[PDB]
RNA sequence: CCUACUUCACAAAGCGCCUUCCCCCGUAAAUGAUAUCAUCUCAACUUAGAUACCCACACCCAAGAACAGGGUU
């Protein structure tokens, strides 16, 4: 697991649903979904680039050539956030 | 960074639309920065190899402007196929048969000879005037600021500014102008 | 020695005007505290390094592979202290040397794979009209690396 | 006529900066009609 | 239908014509099925 | 500044006196830009100063009344011109192609139509000579010829 | 392009008939600065100063080497 990341090993179907499940354990509240950015958009090449806010703070932000596409996206870092992964992560001991 | 493989791929690449206004600008000024940006060299991913090019959106090419005496003195000059062909134009002439045509020509020059040029120029979206189709302004993401400042003529400078600046001498009281 | 505004009266630069020594200095310590704080409370997540093997420098981090074109005179296995960290980064923060940073600060450390020789590359040499030609095949000696920690330590 | 040196032979006659050359112009006398 | 169909791929993804022409069977061959991924 | 006033009858009157600008920065100078220090700090660019040397119609004053150095002078009417060539003095008049730093006059300048080999090839003229040993400032001087 | 003529003769020619539609740049001349007259102005200025065509099996042909094109009521 050392390249790999998380979704690749643990595969799931509709993130934002579990994202949400996830925050009510947390904070008792629910994540708005804003669109910071976008390139494109009637090209056919766009670059959606849409966030996820949770009261006025965004805590992830995702990419997409469409929208829903960049909403998933958004939701997926969220949750990498939430369970101590990210790329980032921390190298692990040996 | 987060994120998927893919996505993250795709967030790194992406064509953007950038805007440019002429208005008193010196086309090849524009060129530079618009060659620059078709090629994809303001990006630090750049290669030729990757097509890492962005679109630019360039509007009011009617009202360049051209430094000294440049529209009366600079020739655009072609052939046709044909015997006796060879048509040259002052760039006044050109501009006024084709507003676009300089500043593409200009940009033409800039880009590198590859087959990749003509790709680079399908890119290019050079407009005459404000109007600017709608598609297009939809695409629009940043206007990279003007090269030329614009040197402002006397009407529009204002009263405070005048009263800033000092007169530099006395005129004898009997001078008429 | 005053001159009225225009195009060339001052300078087209804006002036910038850098601030006293010793606040700066006291921001600085302060700064430097901070980053001390966050090392010790562990709130970084991997670190990358920029470090000089071999007179070539590469960005490194735990778990990669480099590959070095010559012998190292290592058995495999054995693991090895890389000196010479010219800098230390992560999220968050980053140290640069003055060009190294000291041995107290930061250490990496790295594996040794595999020596090897590399693909045969061709020499050749050619000239026109003058029965002029060479070709030498040469294997120039390999090594890989595997970098397996960046430890990184309060002493700021 | 055209010359590379200009030269007034009356005092009538008039050097002038125009089209980017010079000419000689002269009211009474237009035979010292000159160019550059 | 080719030419018009060519002129509208052209038209969507902003490209000249060339590319979407289709190239011969040793240039085909020649292409690597199975390259080398990486990361 | 006087006027004649016409309806025959002819009368002169007089209206409004500049009265110069209160204390120059470097006084005993000969001259309006000697003295406060624009030797080589003004351009075609700064209309304000242009004015003060100007006609009501756009044409320059004479050096014996502005009793500017005379090679100033001359620069200064360069500058003029090369603002009248912009449109930068639009209310100064005698009673489309958009330009700048115009050495000669628009008509008067016949076409480069055979710029000759890199080693001795033609160039189009921008802006005046006269301006050189204003502030190149940039490390780069003023490339003259285009 | 072929109604006569002529070469000719279900056509194709000329010796026959028909149609043919813009500028041009050197100068000349006002007002008028630098240079309070004057001066045509590489001073600011004012005068003399592109439309048309073109674009939706078979058999015969004023279409044609083949290919293509037109017609087949
Ligand atoms: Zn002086």
């Amino acid at each position: 697991m050392t390249g790999k990341e998380l979704f690749e090993m643990w595969k799931i179907i509709n993130p934002m649903g579990l994202l949400v499940e996830e925050l009510k354990k947390r904070n008792v509240s629910a994540p708005e979904s804003r669109l910071t950015r976008q390139s494109g958009g009637t090209t056919a090449l766009p670059l959606y680039f849409v966030g996820l806010y949770c009261d006025k703070k965004l805590i992830a932000e995702g990419p997409g050539e469409t929208v829903l596409v960049a909403e998933e996206e958004a939701a997926r870092v969220a949750l990498r956030k939430l369970y101590g992964f990210t790329e980032n992560r921390r190298p692990w001991n040996y | 960074s987060s994120f998927s493989r893919a996505p993250q791929q795709w967030a790194t690449f992406a064509r953007i639309w950038y805007l440019l206004d002429g208005k008193m600008q010196p086309p090849g000024k524009l060129a530079a920065m618009a060659s620059i940006r078709l090629q994809g060299l303001h990006k630090p991913v750049y290669h030729a190899l990757s097509d890492c090019g962005d679109h630019v959106v360039i509007m009011n090419t009617r009202h360049i402007a051209f430094s000294g005496n440049k529209w009366e003195q600079k020739v655009y000059s072609s052939h046709t196929g044909y015997p006796g062909g060879f048509r040259q134009v002052t760039a006044a002439q050109l501009h006024l048969r084709d507003p676009v045509a300089i500043v593409k020509l200009a940009i033409y020059g800039m880009l590198p000879k590859n087959l990749h040029r003509r790709t680079m120029m399908e890119r290019l979206h050079l407009f005459p005037d404000e109007y600017i189709p709608e598609d297009i302004l939809k695409n629009l993401v940043e206007e990279l600021p003007q090269p030329r400042k614009i040197p402002k003529r006397l009407d529009e400078y204002t009263q405070e500014e005048i009263d800033a600046f000092p007169r530099l001498w006395t005129p004898p009281e009997d001078y008429r102008l | 020695g005053y001159v009225p505004k225009t195009s060339l009266s001052s300078p087209p630069w804006p002036e910038v005007v850098l601030p006293d020594p010793v606040e700066e200095t006291r921001h600085h310590a302060e700064v430097v505290k901070k980053v001390n704080e966050m090392i010790v409370t562990g709130q970084y997540g991997r670190l990358f390094a920029v470090v000089h093997f071999a007179s070539r420098q590469w960005k490194v981090t735990s778990e990669d592979l480099i590959l070095i074109g010559n012998e190292l005179d290592l058995a495999c296995g054995e693991r090895i202290r890389l000196e010479k960290v010219l800098l230390v980064g992560a999220d968050n923060f980053t140290l640069l040397g003055k060009p190294l940073l000291g041995k107290d600060l930061v250490r990496v450390e790295a594996t040794v794979i595999e020596k090897t020789e590399s693909w045969p590359r061709i020499i050749m040499r050619f000239r026109k009209r003058k029965n002029f030609k060479k070709k030498r095949i040469v294997t120039t000696p390999q090594t890989v690396l595997r970098i397996n920690s960046i430890e990184i330590a309060p002493c700021l | 006529k055209n010359k590379t040196v200009l030269k007034k032979r009356c005092k009538d006659c008039y050097l002038v900066k125009r089209r980017g050359r010079w000419y000689v112009y002269c009211k009474t006398h237009p035979r010292h009609k000159q160019r550059q | 239908e080719e030419g018009p169909m060519i002129e509208q791929l052209s038209k969507m993804f902003f490209t000249t014509k060339h590319r979407w022409y289709p190239h011969g069977r040793y240039h085909r061959c020649r292409k690597n099925l199975n390259p080398p991924k990486d990361r | 500044f006087r006027e004649v006033v016409e309806t025959t009858i002819i009368e002169g009157r007089i209206t409004a006196t500049p009265k110069e600008s209160p204390n120059p920065p470097n006084p005993s100078g000969q001259c309006p830009i000697c003295r406060w220090n624009l030797k080589h700090k003004y351009n075609y660019d700064d209309v304000l100063l242009l004015s003060q040397f100007i006609r009501p119609h756009g044409g320059m004053l004479p050096r014996k009344i502005t009793g500017l150095c005379q090679e100033e002078h001359r620069k200064i009417e360069e500058c003029v011109k090369m603002a009248h060539r912009a449109g930068l003095l639009p209310n100064h008049r005698p009673r489309q192609l958009n330009r700048y730093l115009t050495r000669w006059a628009p008509g008067s300048v016949k076409p480069i139509y055979k710029k000759g080999p890199r080693w001795n090839r033609v160039r189009m003229p921008v802006g005046s000579p006269l301006l050189r040993d204003n502030v190149c400032y940039s490390r780069t001087p003023w490339k003259l010829y285009h």
